[PDB]
């Protein structure tokens, strides 16, 4: 029934895990539980995060309780002073009346901090089954081992250098309207209690359906990209920006389901940086692990192929890749490339209905660039992972499709998942301007005559167009006039 | 590198600008992680783990539903920043999306107001938050941030039976406590940090420090300090020399990995994530210097993760996360250091051989042991890549090479400082820091949180006042040194002289005349906006009755 | 040891559903390697033998059920 | 009706008048603020005056520059971003 | 001005 | 000796001129490509180009309030380090120079 015993010592009892894991009921318990326990129980077994603060803060205040096999050899100040001129002006002169900076009233004492030690005593219990219990030298290793996110427990896969009272710990709670991490459910409850709006910081450059895309910036925002920063750490593995986090831009993809307020959850992110060098456009990129094969990924990579594509540039993402970076990523361009391929068949279908095949256009890797947004070197490999590029035996190389019933077949399996896909035409957005500081608030080694008046007169040249479909139409019509090769060449 | 992030110039010529004619009538690991040969690896191509689990009980589903108490004043203003535990005024579903994406719904913006006006507030609510707002200067757009702990809920039952007869409430212990850290951020924003007298007082102790207890930090040295990493002493504009401000250490640049020096004030990894609190390096005795985080979050010095040999840096420009303590030898771990003969940490050895006498890295500086980082570079040094390289050269106290005076001054110097160390182990001045440097909250404190009380109309003996206002130095004590309240300000005022904040509001008096002229011209253009707007809207619908009459 | 273990098997059956639940706490909270208890909160079931439980833990469990019986 | 439509056409008149004297009023206003800066350099010697877009302080008391008393056309943003404005600026020039 | 991105090469 | 002062505020003298350009821009991009037998296409641009403005206004007001209180701040601590300056004067007889 409720508690049964066996013949063998071997105990059963049964409750109720909802009052069981109760926040009320496990304080009232723990502060009589507490003091049953002989305070001279020897624990010379392992160090919780816990015992390490309770007996770190007795050996500062000089108090004879000790349980520890560990003494701390330099714990306290080098050399202790008491007639510096640190308590001559109290509080560097801030205040300046006698009754309002004296503090004979407010110096603790030995009686009140012995019963605050008594308090922080009382509670051990309960705070270990609120921070250490699923509801599903050893100091060298983390112990964290989930992450409670929504309400799902999500085990990480590499360590990220969270504090150290983290660490100890094994578990930790996120907030995600916020992205702030706590050891307790119980200070979990009373921080999800006062936390009220439930959307990222800045703008909202894109909307469709569910689907929001936020761009935060990154030195207006100093908080929540650094802890962005250690949640992606615990999943991407080769990651070593988790400070210096001014010099990026994040864009954060939300998903709305509607107090009545609406609530926008957290589905993933990509960054990048203001000024590189290197011709990158991206530089990491995650979804957290609640997905199964659903499309963000893709999702968001095209989506930084249209901000360079709107920029009017080439890029690729940072190139030490992962095991599951390329084998999600080495697609998208066998697909971009069906895509474009396809396109220009049935473009030239509309004029060379009534000619015939003896001639032959001229197509380039340029000019698939300048279609997808990917630089050549990248299309060269989204044509191999197609098997239509041929170097066979003037023509060093062309392009052969045998048959056009395996590319549309290719292209309609992919499309039969049921992704979801950008539209051009609801993004706000227009490139970032830069400075004479390049997007931080810092560092001085152009200088300041700039004024950036300019880019108003920039509707003067008619000729770099700022839709996209018109330089599309461009060079799917403009470049494809040339006569074409006769067919006489091979069989 | 694999072949997927090389390039395709290591193709024949195939310039991609010539031209190409086209007509119609599971697992691929390519290469190593750096140069090598061309090798699969399909077994290293893997992905999967273990599972992700989803919770049964939301927290809202445990918690004590009794409610014992109410307030008697301003229950509006607790209704408003916390979450009225009610069913509120909802929308519905065939609606919300209709207004929220309509035809004239607009997209978000950074400054669109962090509340919802389509509902109403009250006046009674606005005086409230006046009212409040009128307890001090400080108090200004005020709003809720401490979150309440297992220990405090132990505490807020002994303040009811003693002083508040079960009348406070958690709102409003977060409320004082928040109140209490917003008031003491306002105190420390302000501290100048020093001038002639205190320059010249520090130097001094540093120098009359070193002369008797020896130093390793570079202070001491010369009345100029040294870096903290390195003992360099020069500098030059492709990397400077830049102090700290918590503590007062120095440091190259390029040895420790300050990418861009901010405007403000600079503060290390050990004042930036924790606070000076005298911390816990892992393989020596000692904490003081250049401090950076391992993959865990413990703290080792710049020094010590160099010389150790199974020690590396993951990023060579930030000097990011220390790594490799989980592989250090066993024997390393078991042999005992001859200078201090503290049984912790892990110890270097001598060069020479047929000599075995191991000792700290930072007792070794200390002392005055001979170490030499020879020709390499520093990045190499940390990289780990040195192992199939030459080596760095150390010697003990009996092994110096020639010309290297004696250093029995230097091990007496290093046995005196951890002794008196071992033995400090166990008109009106007032005393207003802890020897740890946390704070302790003055009268002022203790009046503000009487105010408070009263405002929310509570019995409040100013011995209840008094006692919240110790329990909360002792809090801030049993962190750490780090603040009890998630929020921080950038505004460091500090070090700045009289005749430097004159100029700075002179010139802020300009930009603020400034942008009154901009504001003008902003809502001028938002009145053409408009203007065009119902221009085009009504011509339309003219157009279309003059094109069709019917 | 100088627990009498059937004693204490026999008083742990005289307890109401707050102070097993207790016991349950008391338990997971201090626990060893050499110990094997069984916790299952997915439906909330408890199992423990006796025979490996250390010795201040069995005097501990001794007083609460001796303070908390009679 | 033919009333109800005939009453639209002062409407779009008085519409297009109130366009053309904020465009007018944008025009003036830049105009007057664009040179600002210059007549509070000119006019305790100030010589600390500038603009937000385009104005800085590295000069001396010693130099007195008229590149921003003297500005061209290819200036006023708050009229470049309107249709009518950069239509006429092309069909004029 | 240098520009450093947020990742680290590969270790060997 | 002393860095240039128009180094310190760099959040309105520097990156805002940026933003108010970059947002002027979207503007004249939305304007000027706006269709015209579109209704919803003039719709659209309409509801945008009010949405710009009123960012534009929010932003020119926002700066102004963190200018003003970065005077008073100034201010304060203009008080605080002349007071500070005296009170160790006073007990300067306590050092060891
Ligand atoms: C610069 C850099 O790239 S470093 C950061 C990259 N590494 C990480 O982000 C680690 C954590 N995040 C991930 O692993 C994510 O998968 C990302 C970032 C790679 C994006 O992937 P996701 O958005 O989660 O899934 P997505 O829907 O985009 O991919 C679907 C396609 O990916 C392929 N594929 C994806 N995952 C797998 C897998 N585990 N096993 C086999 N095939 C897979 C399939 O073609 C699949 O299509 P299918 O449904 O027909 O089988
Ligand atoms: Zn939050
Ligand atoms: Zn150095
Ligand atoms: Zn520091
Ligand atoms: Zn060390
Ligand atoms: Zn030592």
């Amino acid at each position: 029934p409720n508690i049964e015993v066996s013949e063998e010592l071997k105990v059963r009892i049964k409750y109720d895990s909802i009052k069981f894991f109760n926040f009320e009921r496990l304080i009232s318990k723990s502060s009589v539980i507490a003091p049953l326990v002989n305070k001279n129980i020897t624990s010379s077994g392992p160090l919780i995060g816990f015992q390490r603060r309770v007996n770190r803060l007795k050996q500062t205040w000089d108090l004879a309780t000790e349980n520890m096999e560990y003494p701390y050899s330099s714990d306290n100040t080098p050399f202790r002073d008491n007639d510096s001129w640190q308590w001559y002006v109290p509080y560097g002169g801030t205040i300046k009346k006698m009754k309002d900076f004296s503090t004979k009233r407010t110096l603790p004492t030995w009686e009140d901090k012995i019963k605050f030690l008594t308090f922080l005593e009382n509670s051990k219990s309960a705070t270990y089954i609120n921070g250490n219990v699923s509801l599903c030298n050893k100091v060298w290793f983390s112990q964290i081992e989930y992450i409670v996110l929504r309400n799902y427990e999500i085990k990480p896969w590499y360590t990220s250098p969270f504090p150290e009272h983290i660490n100890q710990n094994k578990m930790v709670f996120i907030c995600e309207f916020c992205l702030k991490y706590m050891t307790s459910r119980y200070t979990f409850y009373r921080h999800q209690l006062k936390c009220l709006t439930f959307k990222p910081p800045g703008n909202e450059i894109y909307r469709d359906g569910k689907l929001s895309v936020w761009e935060i910036d990154g030195r207006e925002n100093v908080l929540y990209c650094q802890n962005l920063c250690l949640l992606a750490k615990c999943f991407i593995n080769s990651k070593t920006l988790y400070y210096d986090v001014e010099p990026f831009i994040f864009y954060i993809l939300t998903e709305r389901e509607d107090q009545n307020a609406a609530k926008f959850h957290f589905v993933g992110y990509f960054s990048k940086e203001k000024f590189n060098s290197n011709d990158y456009n991206l530089s990491c990129i995650l979804t957290l692990p609640i997905y199964q094969r659903k499309g963000y990924g893709q999702f968001l990579m095209e989506f930084s192929y249209l901000l360079s594509r709107k920029e009017s540039k080439f890029g690729t993402p940072e190139k030490p890749l992962s095991d599951l970076g390329l084998l999600t990523y080495r697609t998208f361009w066998k697909i971009k490339c069906a895509e474009v391929l396809l396109k220009l068949r049935d473009s030239a279908r509309r004029r060379s209905n009534n000619k015939n095949e003896d001639t032959f256009q001229q197509v380039s890797l340029n000019d698939i660039a300048k279609l997808t947004g990917m630089i050549p070197t990248d299309v060269v490999f989204g044509l191999e992972q197609l098997q239509v590029l041929y170097r066979h035996k003037d023509f060093n190389y062309i392009i052969k499709i045998d048959s056009w019933n395996r590319i549309e077949n290719i292209y309609k399996t992919w499309s039969s998942k049921n992704y979801p896909r950008v539209k051009y035409d609801k993004l706000l957005w227009e490139p970032i301007i830069l400075g004479p500081s390049f997007g931080i608030n810092g560092m001085m080694n152009e200088d300041t005559v700039s004024s950036l008046t300019e880019y108003m007169c920039d509707y003067k040249n008619t000729n770099n167009d700022r839709l996209i479909y018109q330089a599309e139409k461009r060079v799917l019509e403009s470049i494809h006039d040339r006569k074409g090769i006769p067919r006489s060449k091979f069989s | 590198k694999l072949r997927e992030e090389k390039h395709f110039q290591d193709f024949y010529p195939d310039l991609n600008a010539d031209t190409l004619l086209p007509f119609i009538v599971s697992v691929q690991t390519k290469e190593l992680i750096f140069k090598g040969r061309v090798t699969t690896e399909p077994l290293v191509l893997k992905k999967n783990e273990v599972e992700f689990q989803k919770c049964k009980i939301t927290t809202n589903e445990l918690k004590g539903k009794k409610n014992p108490y109410c307030v008697r004043f301003n229950e509006s203003f607790i209704s408003r920043y916390y979450h009225i535990n009610k069913v509120r005024n909802r929308k519905s579903y065939k609606q919300q999306q209709k207004e929220f994406d309509g035809v004239e719904a607009p997209y978000f913006t950074k400054f669109s107001s962090k509340e919802a006006p389509n509902i109403t507030i009250s006046t009674s609510t606005k005086s409230a938050i006046q009212k409040f707002a009128s307890i001090s200067p400080n108090l200004v757009n005020f709003k809720p941030q401490y979150d309440m702990d297992e220990q405090d809920e132990l505490y807020l039952h002994y303040l009811n039976k003693r002083y508040f007869k079960d009348q406070m409430s958690h709102e409003i212990f977060e409320i004082l406590m928040t109140t209490l850290e917003t008031e003491w951020f306002h105190i420390e924003k302000h501290i100048p940090s020093t001038n002639s007298l205190i320059a010249r007082h520090n130097i001094l102790r540093d120098c009359k420090n070193y002369e008797l207890y020896g130093s390793d930090d570079g202070t001491g040295l010369s009345m100029d300090q040294a870096c903290a990493v390195c003992l360099g002493t020069d500098s030059d504009n492709l990397n400077t020399i830049v102090f700290c401000d918590g503590c007062d250490i120095a440091v190259h640049q390029e040895c420790y990995g300050i990418i861009f020096i901010p405007e403000g004030k600079w503060l290390c990894r050990r004042c930036m994530i924790s606070k000076n609190n005298f911390a816990t390096c892992l393989m020596c005795p000692s904490h003081t210097g250049a401090f950076k985080q391992t993959d865990t979050g413990s703290w080792v010095h710049n020094i010590c993760a160099l010389w150790l040999p199974e020690l590396y840096f993951s990023n060579l420009h930030y000097m990011e996360p220390i790594e490799g303590v989980q592989n250090v030898s066993v024997s390393r771990w078991k042999l005992n250091c001859y200078i201090c003969k503290k049984k912790m940490g892990a110890c270097i050895q001598c060069f020479q051989r047929n000599c075995f006498t191991a000792y700290h890295v930072t007792c070794a500086r200390r002392a005055g042991l001979y170490m030499s980082k020879g020709k390499c570079t520093i990045q190499e040094l940390a990289s780990n890549q040195f192992s199939q390289k030459y080596s760095v050269e150390s010697f003990c106290h009996k092994h110096a090479p020639r010309g290297w005076q004696t250093s029995i001054e230097g091990i007496n110097k290093a046995r005196k400082y951890f002794s008196l160390l071992s033995t400090l182990q166990t008109f009106n001045k007032t005393i207003w820091k802890t020897p740890n440097q946390t704070p302790v909250a003055p009268h002022v404190f203790a009046e503000i949180l009487q105010k408070v009380v009263d405002f929310f109309g509570l019995a409040n003996p100013p011995a209840g006042a008094f006692d919240i206002c110790k329990y909360w130095s002792m809090k801030r004590e049993l962190t750490g040194g780090t603040p009890l309240t998630a929020c921080f300000e950038n505004n460091s005022l500090g070090s700045l002289t009289e005749e430097q904040v004159q100029t700075r509001i002179d010139f802020a008096n300009d930009q603020l005349e400034d942008l009154y002229r901009l504001k003008e011209l902003t809502t001028l253009v938002k009145k053409r906006t408009q203007a065009s707007n119902s221009l085009s809207r009504s011509r339309k619908k003219v157009f279309d009755i003059v094109k069709s009459p019917q | 040891g100088s627990v009498d273990l059937e004693k204490l098997a026999f008083g742990l059956t005289k307890l109401n559903e707050d102070d097993l639940v207790g016991v349950v706490q008391m338990v997971t909270d201090n626990k060893t390697p050499e110990m094997n208890v069984t916790n299952n909160v997915e439906e909330g079931e408890f199992i423990i033998d006796l025979y490996s439980l250390p010795e201040g833990l069995l005097k501990s469990l001794w007083d609460y059920v001796k303070k908390n019986t009679e | 009706l033919k009333a109800e439509l005939k009453k639209s056409l002062q409407d779009r008149r008085e519409q297009e008048d109130t366009f053309d004297n904020l465009q007018q009023e944008i025009y003036d206003k830049e105009t007057e603020y664009f040179s600002h800066n210059s007549n509070n350099n000119h006019s305790s010697k100030s010589h600390y005056s500038g603009n937000i877009i385009k104005g800085f302080d590295t000069f001396s008391k010693s130099h007195h520059s008229h590149a921003d008393s003297a500005f061209n056309n290819n200036d006023r943003i708050f009229s470049l971003s309107s249709a009518t404005y950069v239509k006429q600026q092309h069909g004029q020039s | 001005r240098k520009s450093t991105g947020g990742m680290a090469p590969r270790k060997q | 000796s002393d860095s240039d002062i128009r180094y310190s505020f760099l959040s309105t003298l520097d990156h805002l001129p940026c933003e108010l350009i970059r947002s002027l821009r979207l503007m004249q991009t939305i304007d000027l490509f706006k269709n015209e037998e579109d209704e919803p296409g003039m719709e659209r641009a309409c509801r945008d180009l009010l949405l710009v403005a009123t960012y534009i206004n929010d932003l020119v007001d926002d700066q102004i309030h963190f200018l003003k209180q970065h005077k008073k701040e100034l201010e304060i601590q203009k008080s605080v380090t002349k007071n500070f300056n005296s009170s160790l004067e006073n007990i300067k007889s306590k050092l060891t120079l």
